């Protein structure tokens, strides 16, 4: 029951991973109003680079 | 930042968590959550509470800058906090942006 | 004249002959700076002779701050030894001095405006932008900074003889343009 609920949570986690992959696919199709979207993508890339530098530091 | 994990408070907390892991009373994931909450709490406490000023003077032995992190090693240093001198033979400084 | 230009800066290059991992050099060696998002090199400094090197991943290296050729070669040899001790098979190939800067004093004030008016094909002088006159000498190809106080700066040489020849060339013109 809670094992079935945990299998349901694993199915919902697969659906949430598919939803996050669909969001990333929409972001990649945006990478594939225009200036503002490009600036937001550049800011996200800079934040990812800063996170990678912090992770390499630790 | 996990930066203050290597302090007296932070390493004492890590040693207590490692003891509780060794006796199987907690999981390592739980200790990781405690370390994350400690990081948030020590960042908030250093940001809001303390408002005092220190100066220091000494001789630089070595420096390093990598992954946007400075790492210094100073010798024969005098840290000045208002009500008095603090002398130290060698000190290591780790600084994140 | 009895004025000898004293060397103040020498910039040289050398090839270590091997590809270099700059992150390993930045993490393991002392007195190093590395910020690839801003500048793609390891910036290393040593105290004897007090010099600064720029180390690239390809293996070519630039040494600055030395005041003589032997100090520059010794400094570059020491940086090559630092790179060598970290596990890399560094060599010492094609060392060459690329730039020389010296300075001296003629001990009199100089009419800079008359100098730029009479030497318009060699000089340029804009007081509001930079208070000194820039003189591009052709033989030898040396760029000089001539100031109103009398301090003279010489840059661009490949050998010491070009600095000495450039100051011996420019000294009688400066005597002809003294302030009295």
């Amino acid at each position: 029951v809670r094992a079935q609920l945990k299998f349901f949570e694993q199915l919902d986690q697969i659906e949430k991973q598919r939803k996050d992959e669909q969001e990333r696919e929409i972001l990649m199709r945006a990478a594939k109003l225009r200036l503002k979207q490009k600036a937001k993508e550049m800011q996200q890339q800079e934040l990812a680079q800063m996170r990678q530098r912090d992770a390499n530091l630790t | 930042y996990q930066l203050y994990r290597n302090t007296t408070l932070g390493n004492s907390l890590q040693e207590s968590l490692d003891e509780l892991i060794q006796s199987q009373q907690i999981t390592p994931q739980l200790a990781l959550q405690v370390l994350l909450q400690f990081d948030k709490a020590i960042n908030a406490a250093l940001a809001q509470r303390v408002r005092n000023r220190v100066n220091f003077r000494g001789s630089l032995n070595t420096y390093r800058f990598c992954d946007n992190v400075w790492t210094f090693v100073l010798n024969d240093v005098e840290f000045r906090e208002v009500t008095e001198l603090i002398k130290v033979d060698k000190v290591k400084i780790v600084a994140c942006d | 004249s009895g004025i000898v230009p004293q060397l103040q800066n020498i910039v040289s290059t050398v090839n270590l002959g091997c590809k270099l991992d700059l992150k390993t050099i930045a993490l393991r060696a002392r007195n190093a700076e590395y910020n690839p998002k801003r500048f793609a090199a390891v910036i290393m400094r040593i105290r004897e002779p007090r010099t600064t090197a720029l180390i690239f991943s390809s293996g070519k290296m630039v040494c600055t701050g030395a005041k003589s050729e032997e100090q520059s070669r010794l400094a570059a040899r020491k940086y090559a030894r630092v790179v060598q001790k970290l596990g890399f098979p560094a060599k010492f190939l094609d060392f060459k001095i690329q730039n020389m800067v010296g300075s001296c004093d003629v001990k009199f004030p100089i009419r800079l405006e008359g100098l730029v008016l009479t030497h318009q094909q060699f000089s340029s002088y804009e007081p509001e932008l930079f208070p000194g006159l820039i003189y591009r000498m052709i033989k030898p190809r040396i760029v000089l900074l001539i100031f109103v106080s009398g301090k003279v700066v010489l840059t661009g040489a490949k050998v010491r003889a070009e600095i000495y020849e450039a100051f011996e060339n420019i000294y009688p013109i400066l005597k002809g343009f003294r302030k009295t």
